[PDB]
RNA sequence: CGAGGUCCCGCGUACAAGACGCGGUCGAUAGACUCGGGGUGUGCGCGUCGAGGUAACGAGACGUUAAGCCCACGAGCACUAACAGACCAA
RNA sequence: GACACUAAGUUCGGCAUCAAUAUGGUGACCUCCCGGGAGCGGGGGACCACCAGGUUGCCUAAGGAGGGGUGAACCGGCCCAGGUCGGAAACGGAGCAGGUCAAAACUCCCGUGCUGAUCAGUAGUGU
């Protein structure tokens, strides 16, 4: 069975999104969509997902931009990994 | 460092008229190279503008050029007067 | 109390001041402390090789160029070990002559 | 110390020299050697200077300027103001060497350009002679076939020189040498 | 531009501030076990030996934009430096390689 | 490797699940490290996957 | 063992390449500048006039102006560039 | 008037500037010994280069044993830090860097020899 989340995407752009818009970026698989990404994220990091935006690639994976609630706020969630 | 009157422009009539300006620029370079053995041929933009004043086709018959030699190796730096 | 024999002593490629002790006519190409010991030990001479010692007038630091050889001339009582070997010159020369014969050189 | 009078032939060196020493006129011929004499200055202390008149002939001018230059407290370069227009190039060329010689000296002598023969009608003014000489020395420092004149990138002018340089007008024919005796007093 | 003389000078400054060394151990921010043990005496003796090798070099080699290059084109120079400093040919090439790595990072600094 | 098939069958239904959720965690942390470049030891992040597969296979064979 | 020649440089009475011809400071070979000789047809600006229009404004006319602009020719003129130097040769 | 030729003048480079010797040095190289456990200590011959001031050849139109410089990564000589080598040590050796120099070499500037070029245009003679 395949897992939803693959690994965090760490990049300059992902950092700006974390710091300034408070979102988290992940590599998931291709067909997780989008609900599944939202749920998976919650249950893994104990947070409230407000929205998910998804893109196929190219990489052969899928990228999900997951924005969290303001009280969750995100710099911290990412710091523990 | 001395002031010199470049004809050789007269020679530029031996080339068709729509291209006299580039021929001019070459003649000035060769004039100052010659007389003036110790003279490299950097042409300050002022000279270029002088020749191109009435467009590519209508170069003057003469230009007065102020030129300077430094002595060692043979350079020359040359401008309009 | 043994004596000292540095390859510089037997080197025909060295000048006087560079450490040559025998006439060029008798000197040798590039004697190695090893070869020196190998010909001395094979004549009945008591000798040991000081592999790492280096001759003071030897600017080079390579191997073929270093080492020292020690031979016993007299015996504690005084008698020479081998009548045919009074002096040091005697050994140097004897060596200079026998090395160009070592199989390893005629090869 | 010595005051050297130099200049082209016929500029009036010997007559000025005579006028300064006697107040009179005298006939002269082209000079073939230098002549000298003591001059008591017009100021209170009345300092004495040794005026030295040097031949202007090309074959003698530099040989004698070299011989006396290190003894000079001052140099008076005499110019025929009436013949200036035709002689400009010859004047500038000689002055050039005089400027150079003067600067290469430990204690540079003070230098005057005496625009003589003003009594003649067609005489160019000292102002105009200075102007044309600057323009001319300006070309000479380039064409001249290491001490140099002023700054290479700026048009030559006497003020750029590491030397006291003055211009005045005069006439050796009594004469009109008031300013000259004033200057000689001033530099004594 | 990091020359061999520049490296020589940095080595002088580092050795100089070595003793000193007590005060440096009395300042926080250097993590746990700052300078313990104990390899500061041996480490400095090393820099000094490299300095003695550069003492056998000349001004051209020392002020060259790339001192390692001056020895690549004229390997005879390597032999001289080694003779004068009582060191081996390999030791001089080692210093040269180290200088190369040092200068690389200095421009990367 | 470090976890054999016999040992998986040895374990109780509850121990497989506990072992399962354990392997997942090791995996998740390996992927985090790999994020975030992972210190390691490639042979294991691969073994973690196969281990998990075996457990699931056994859970199925045994009926949980 | 140096007569001449090639290259070179500045140009053509020559010319598709090549060739040919001339000159190279003992110089007028080319350019610049000035003048001569030529082509157009009177410049910008300003002044007066101008049908008129309160005025603003105003096509245009005259004067300054044989002007202005221009030249692939000639002359004067070494100012600039023909430097520097190479090579072949019984 | 104008040109030539000899003598000759100015100037910047113009061109050019021996040979063989004694004595004492410095250096290099070779060759014999004595002493010594090494680094070495001690002593005799030979050759070459150069230097100091000193002769003479019968030597050239001139030719002085003049005064600087540089000394090269090493590749001239000295003094040689460090390090290196021999040594238990004392010391000694090879020696880079650095410094240095009557005495490797190479170069200038000086009287004297040739010698380009320059400027003068005088002295005579000739056309």
């Amino acid at each position: 069975q395949y897992q939803i989340l693959k690994y965090p995407l760490t990049t300059e752009s992902a950092m700006k999104k974390i710091e300034d818009n408070n979102t988290l970026v992940f590599i998931v698989d291709l067909k997780a969509d989008k609900k599944k990404i939202k749920a998976a994220v919650k249950k893994m990091y104990d947070i409230q997902a407000k929205k998910v935006n998804t893109l196929i690639r190219p990489d052969g994976k899928k990228k999900a931009y997951v924005k969290l609630t303001p009280d969750y706020d995100a710099l911290d969630v990412a710091n523990k990994i | 460092t001395r002031e010199y009157t470049v004809n050789l422009h007269k020679r530029l009539h031996g080339c068709t008229f729509k291209k006299k300006a580039p021929n001019a620029i070459k003649e000035i370079r060769k004039f100052a190279q010659k007389a003036m053995g110790t003279n490299d041929v950097r042409i300050d933009v002022k000279l270029n503008k002088h020749i191109w004043s009435s467009g590519i086709r209508s170069v003057p018959r003469r230009v007065r050029v102020r030129i300077a030699r430094k002595r060692n190796d043979e350079e020359d730096a040359k401008e309009e007067l | 109390r043994f004596i000292c024999i540095y390859p510089a002593y037997l080197n025909n490629k060295k000048t006087i001041a560079e450490g040559r002790r025998i006439p060029i006519s008798k000197a040798v190409e590039n004697p190695t402390a090893t070869e020196i010991q190998d010909v001395c030990s094979a004549v009945g001479l008591n000798v040991f090789l000081e592999k790492n010692k280096m001759y003071s007038r030897e600017w080079n630091r390579d191997v073929q160029y270093r080492g020292r050889v020690r031979v016993q001339l007299k015996q504690e009582d005084g008698s020479l070990c081998l009548v045919q070997f009074p002096s040091r010159k005697s050994v140097m020369l004897y060596a200079a002559e026998m090395i160009p014969k070592l199989k390893t050189r005629t090869q | 110390r010595a005051v050297l009078f130099v200049g082209l032939c016929d500029s009036g060196k010997t007559l000025l020299f005579v006028r300064l020493l006697t107040g009179q006129y005298r006939d002269t011929q082209t000079s073939i050697t230098d002549s000298s004499a003591i001059y008591k200055v017009n100021n209170n202390r009345g300092n004495s200077l040794t005026l030295i008149d040097l031949p202007g002939h090309e074959s003698l001018r530099f040989q004698l300027l070299d011989r006396f230059k290190s003894s000079a407290r001052a140099v008076v370069f005499v110019v025929d103001s009436a013949a200036f227009q035709r002689e400009v190039k010859d004047v500038a060329e000689f002055l050039y060497q005089v400027l150079i010689d003067s600067m290469a000296l430990k204690n540079s002598p003070s230098l005057l350009i005496a625009c003589n023969k003003q009594d003649i009608a067609m005489a160019k003014s000292a102002k105009l002679i200075q102007q044309q000489l600057e323009k001319e020395l300006n070309t000479l420092r380039v064409t001249r076939s290491p001490a140099q004149l002023g700054k290479k990138g700026k048009e030559f002018e006497f003020s750029q020189l590491p030397l006291k340089v003055e211009f005045l007008e005069c006439s050796a024919k009594s004469a009109d040498i008031q300013d000259l005796e004033k200057w000689l007093a001033k530099i004594a | 531009q990091f020359t061999l003389r520049d490296m020589y000078e940095q080595f002088q400054n580092i050795m100089k501030m070595g003793p000193f060394s007590q005060i440096l151990g009395m300042i926080p921010g250097f993590g746990t076990d700052f300078m313990s043990k104990g390899n500061e005496q041996e480490s400095m003796a090393r820099l000094k030996k490299l300095m003695t090798i550069m003492d056998s070099m000349n001004d051209q080699e020392l002020d060259s934009t790339d001192g390692a290059k001056v020895f690549s084109k004229q390997p005879g120079r390597i032999q001289r430096v080694a003779r004068g400093s009582g060191v081996s040919t390999r030791d001089v090439q080692e210093l040269l390689t180290q200088y190369t790595k040092f200068a690389q990072m200095v421009k990367k600094m | 490797g470090k976890v054999k098939a016999g040992e998986l069958w040895n374990k109780s239904k509850d121990d497989l699940t506990k072992q399962l959720a354990e392997l997942k965690t090791e995996l998740g942390q390996l992927r985090i490290q790999k994020v975030a470049s992972s210190g390691s030891k490639l042979n294991r992040i691969h073994d973690i996957r196969k281990s998990i597969a075996r457990v699931l296979t056994v859970i199925n064979a045994k009926q949980r």
